[PDB]
């Protein structure tokens, strides 16, 4: 899932998956 | 930063856990 | 291409071999 | 040396680097 094109919700969406209980930081500009 | 990396070209892993707290 | 991917944008391990024969 | 902006000669390099025995390709179109 995460090596492709990952766009706005879709992009968290991995974050979310990836970091798991680390959290994570967002910062789109 | 992310967008430029992930969204406008191919996501990868290493790139997502710079994100990771 | 590979240009766009680890030029272009920062490269990694990942794309780099997806060109390894 | 991968996880970073790798042009012409450079990439080239990495690709050499990376792939060892098995070889590559390189088509930077």
């Amino acid at each position: 899932f995460v090596n492709q094109h990952l766009c706005a919700s879709h992009l968290v969406e991995a974050l979310y998956l990836v970091c798991g209980e680390r959290g994570f930081f967002y910062t789109p500009k | 930063g992310i967008v430029e990396q992930c969204c406008t070209s191919i996501c990868s892993l290493y790139q997502l856990e710079n994100y990771c707290n």
